[PDB]
RNA sequence: GAUGGAGGUAGAGCACUGUUUGGACUAGUUCAGAUAAACUCCGAAUGCCAUUCAUUUAUAUCCGGGAGUCAGACUGCGAGUGAUAAGAUCCGUAGUCGAAAGGGAAACAGCCCAGACCACCAGCUAAGGUCCCAAAAUAUAUGUUAAGUGGAAAAGGAUGUGGGGUUGCACAGACAACUAUCGAGUGACCCUGCGCCGAAAAUGUACCGGGGCUAAACAUAUUACCGAAGCUGUGGACUACACCAUUA
RNA sequence: GGCGGUCGCCUCCUAAAAGGUAACGGAGGCGCCCAAAGGUUCCCUCAGAAUGGUUGGAAAUCAUUCGAAGAGUGUAAAGGCAGAAGGGAGCUUGACUGCGAGACCUACAAGUCGAGCAGGGACGAAAGUCGGGCUUAGUGAUCCGGUGGUUCCGCAUGGAAGGGCCAUCGCUCAACGGAUAAAAGCUACCCUGGGGAUAACAGGCUUAUCUCCCCCAAGAGUCCACAUCGACGGGGAGGUUUG
RNA sequence: UGUGGUGGCGAUAGCGAGAAGGAUACACCUGUUCCCAUGCCGAACACAGAAGUUAAGCUUCUUAGCGCCGAUUGUAGUGAAGGGUUUCCCUUUGUGAGAGUAGGACGUCGCCACGC
């Protein structure tokens, strides 16, 4: 259905596709959140970013 | 004091259009030495083995029997 | 010293061992083996030194199988010469050995002579080793 | 993300070309076993090219005015030259520095965390830490080490200690000791945690930052707290865009 | 820095499975050749081995049976090729003229492939194939000059002299994107501007080498490996030596 | 149905061993006058035929010795994310071979002609 996605780490020191994935979701600064639908594409973005992010099934 | 040290310019060989891409008449599909790939429906061979379209359509890389490959172009 | 007759290329690259033996990790022709537990280069002179030591101890012969061959050459430059021009001249032959490889085999002689001979061969070599026998298959005599 | 595709690398293999060990044999082919950068019967992960495709997001292309740059450096990773030496040299790929302040690493361009519009004698965390210097646990349970190991170094050597296995000989009497008895055990092997020797340089201890430590060390778990110019709280400045009724 | 080598172009490895990618890194070729070794129509199938046979031998030339390629492909190597691009025979000159939708490569200038249209042809009964050769090296801007063509211009007019346009020729301009038509040395006798962008002592990093310390132990030591010495081999420390 | 012809599909379609068969058809076989031919040869190719025969090709059927098509689960490698000395090695998460095997397999789909 939906997922709350909060940014817990920084993007300094990471490669470019991970930066651009954080941008494609609409996450700006540390501890800013976002809510998205549950898809197979959004889950792929979350799986690319998992080490930087917390996710809660909402 | 070595007697090596020379090379020739790279030639940019390979595939120049993709599977499933639409293409206009005359566009190059593949640059090679000898027939690694063969010409198929609506495709020609040049003087130095380059493969080209004759007609506008989609590109499809296929298998020619047991051990060879083919390119064809199919109009809509 | 073992030397390959007739190489195809005079110089070559060196790397990149990254240990784990690809080939003979079991005893094939003898009763007892000498298995390397580290990975290193092994030269002509080290093999001949080990072989001479191993055979001298076995009065009444027996048999010995050398299962490691130096295929790859060295090169080196000389003292007093600045960096720069092409590779040096080849000086030596070596075989890369990776951990797991059995390197010698002995038969026709009871345990203690075989064990002493394999003990004397290992002090001539730059690797850590174990001693192994033929263990268990459909047929091992 | 899904679908199709081009291509011979990391494997590993010996059908082809080089290199190679044993055995049977005979003309007077065979059975096994290896190996490769310019070998291949085979062959990934990833990257790359597409699509009237999907979900989020805000860029991309075209014309014109003005530039600056053409000495880079270190650190992962993968290759060559070198001796698989160099804070060496030359390429590929990612980051930081350059042009980046703030916390940690004693001091430290490039490592670890994190990007400073401004005010506060407010709060929560990151990396890293909590006996004193110096903010926070002389935390909790169970073990190991005696060497100041922790807090520089190898081949090899040894009845140092913890744990798990395989067995020879034992009250129809064991090993050791005593001549010519004794009244419990005694040898020999394997893998494994942590320690010991091997260990000698020039102004003064002199790689724990110091004091000092038998835990304030090491292993496995568990919960509190400290900790930044990161995030939050209250207020102010400037910009954009949506709202709004003209008043912006 | 000098001395030595190299300077354009082609093929492979390096090169990390698209394309691209350095080094005074590892290996080789080119500066042409063919009037058929080009086009087209018919037809054909290789290298070896074994068996016999007079000279004739291992091996010239005959016959049979196995033989997916272990041969050939003008020339280097890679990729291709036995529905041949390999090998024979007949006829021929398409090794044509005007061109060109669209692609590839690419800083520029250049380089590469091209279906199809028109004129007039070769081979073949046709269908058809043919704008050199299995593919990729065999080449050099512009200025200036020579030869042939021309329904172009021509300083009052008609001519001429001279020029333009089209086709072709003259390069080891090889330092091969080519300075000028034309070019070598000495300075301890020296001068100015820059650079620790660059060489020498000392420092730093590294330890091949060097000095020292060891492990194993064949042996020597009358006997006896270890009183003393220690072959073939293996592992470290030091920062005084040559680098 | 049987046989002749001509086609698709990766040899799971092939190779070797073995059997059988002449109804039409297919072949071998017989000849060189005439169209054509041999770098010698009517061997081949070309033509005229129809005595002879299923021996060879061909067709059908049996056979898993050689080839071919091969899973599963285990390893080797390797995207991401981390840790020791950093020559090399290790732990999570995702992907996953080449070998080696269980099995498959002695074809399958279609048009025309003639005969039963």
């Amino acid at each position: 259905a939906e997922l709350k996605i909060t940014l817990k780490r920084s993007v300094i020191g990471r490669p470019q596709n991970q930066r651009a994935t954080v941008k494609a979701l609409g996450l700006g600064k540390v501890n800013s959140t976002v809510t998205k639908p549950a898809n197979e594409a959004i889950k792929g973005m979350v799986n690319t970013i998992s080490h930087l992010v917390d996710v809660e099934e909402v | 004091s070595t007697s090596n040290g020379r090379d020739s310019e790279s030639k940019r060989l390979g595939a120049k259009s993709a599977d499933g891409q639409t293409v206009t008449g005359g566009s190059i599909l593949y640059r090679q030495r000898g027939t690694k790939i063969y010409p198929g429906v609506n495709v020609g061979i040049g003087g130095d083995d380059t493969l080209f379209a004759k007609v506008d359509g989609v590109v499809r890389f296929e298998r020619k029997g047991r051990d060879k490959k083919q390119v064809s172009v199919y109009p809509v | 010293m073992l030397v390959p007759k007739r190489v195809k290329h005079r110089r070559e690259f060196r790397g990149k061992m990254r240990g784990e033996a690809k080939g003979g990790k079991e005893v094939a022709f003898g009763e007892w083996g000498l298995q390397a537990t580290e990975s290193h280069w092994i030269t002509n002179r080290q093999i001949e030194a080990a072989r001479i030591a191993m055979t001298r101890y076995m009065k009444r012969g027996g048999k010995v199988w050398i299962k490691i061959f130096p295929h790859k050459s060295y090169t080196s430059k000389a003292i007093g010469v600045r960096m720069g021009k092409g590779k040096g001249a080849p000086e030596g032959w070596v075989s890369p050995v990776k951990r797991g490889k059995i390197m010698f085999e002995i038969a026709g002689v009871p345990e203690e002579v075989a064990r002493e001979a394999l003990r004397l061969a290992s002090h001539k070599l730059p690797v850590k080793t174990k001693i192994v026998k033929r263990e268990e298959m459909g047929g091992e005599s």
